[PDB]
């Protein structure tokens, strides 16, 4: 039997901004110069990541580290986004939040010097050849069991009236969840919702129910939509190969994109032994999952509607390039069964595909061409499977 | 749950 899909090239959504990871060379090792390469760049064996994520140190005299491997990313193309996890120690007090004692939060007043504070990381990226894309308020406010605490109120108070003082685009709130709480209060605040540039969100146990935002659709025009931080399905030592479950990786890519209209979807730690990259430097089947996207749904191309579930365990997403309107898609088949679906593209020009297939015994395999038959491409997906048709 |  033959399902169907229909990319409509004329329903533009979301532009994308891109796809990348974290680099913290105070917690873990820094990137090595190929291991720079082997993320940022886009040939044959390498991620094609274009967003680095780095965070900005309590301690200015650690800020030196960060340079190298963000000058490398620049250099290659990609854009870089800062967040800070504690503000100075001077800056912080304690308190007891629902009882658990020696909690940290910014005190009341230092708001002010705490802008001072993230100006000078970005002044100091700035003299090493480092222009950051934009700085974040906090990392996590809302899980800061092992950092700094800020209620909603306390976010919206630095929005409304410290954030316009900042020599970079803005980003809050960073939810740990994209718990809706914590950003509301600046989207229904004029000035707060001036002095923002980019709604961040992390993905941690957040539901496909969850990823639509209704009040960010009314009020967030202008405003970028950035998943800034997770990793799916677990962080279990040495599991970045296991298969079929690294599948999860690309679904909640799909996710984000099509359920959250997200514009850039960013994991934790690039070289990690459940991350993209392994220890050894080569990509793990999490980075292929990755790849399906970052390598092909390059920075200012257009998310389009397409049907997204067109059979069962089948999941599709479609990307136009503006320059010659051609259609990147990408396309999950969790099934153990393969199947065939008649994808219809109604007005393009286009009459062939090629397309790239990764499986638990292949990495991302060029395999033969598609034929148009007119403007439908019907395509067959292996079982156990991610292809993306270019 | 994370980090944890």
């Amino acid at each position: 039997h033959m399902a169907s899909a229909t990319i409509n090239l004329s329903a533009e959504k979301q532009v994308i901004r891109g796809f990348g990871g974290m680099n913290h060379p105070v917690w873990i090792s820094d990137l090595t110069p190929q291991q720079r390469d082997t993320a940022f760049g886009n040939g044959e064996g390498q991620l094609g990541f274009t967003i680095l994520r780095i965070h900005v140190d309590e301690n200015r005299n650690n800020w030196s580290k960060e340079v190298a491997t963000a000058r490398r990313a620049i250099e290659l193309g990609a854009i870089v986004s800062a967040s800070p996890w504690n503000p100075p120690s001077n800056m912080v007090e304690t308190f007891t939040r629902n009882g658990v004692p020696n909690q940290k939060r910014l005190r009341y007043d230092k708001y002010g010097d705490y802008v001072q504070h993230l100006n000078d990381f970005v002044a100091y990226m700035k003299s090493n050849g480092v222009d950051l894309y934009a700085i974040s308020v906090q990392n996590e406010p809302d899980y800061a069991h092992e950092w700094t605490w800020w209620t909603p109120q306390e976010m919206l108070r630095f929005m409304r009236d410290y954030a316009g003082q900042i020599n970079c685009r803005v980003m809050a709130p960073e939810s740990f969840q994209y718990l809706k709480n914590m950003s509301d209060p600046i989207l229904n605040d004029p000035q707060a919702l001036a002095n923002l540039d980019i709604l961040g969100a992390h993905f941690y146990g957040t539901t496909v129910n969850n990823m639509p935002y209704p009040l960010f659709e009314q009020k967030g025009a202008g405003k970028e939509l950035w998943m800034t931080e997770v990793y799916v399905p677990n962080s279990d030592s040495n599991s970045a190969d296991r298969w079929p479950e690294a599948l999860e990786v690309a679904h909640n890519m799909h996710n984000a994109l099509v359920e959250g209209n997200f514009q850039a979807y960013v994991w934790w730690y690039i070289r990690r032994s459940y991350g993209p990259m392994k220890e050894d430097g080569t990509i793990s089947k999490r980075g292929y999952m990755m790849a399906h996207y970052s390598k092909f749904v390059r920075p200012g191309y257009v998310r389009v509607d397409a049907t997204k579930n067109p059979t069962y365990n089948v999941y599709l997403s479609a990307c136009k390039n503006k320059k010659d309107n051609s259609v990147v898609a990408v396309v999950i088949n969790k099934s153990t069964e393969a199947k065939t679906i008649n994808i219809s593209v109604p007005g393009t020009s286009i009459r062939k595909w090629e397309r790239y297939v990764t499986t638990g015994s292949k990495n991302l395999r060029k395999e033969s061409d598609i034929n148009a038959s007119g403007t439908t491409f019907q395509v067959t997906l292996e079982p156990q499977s991610v292809t993306t048709f270019v | 749950h994370h980090h944890h």
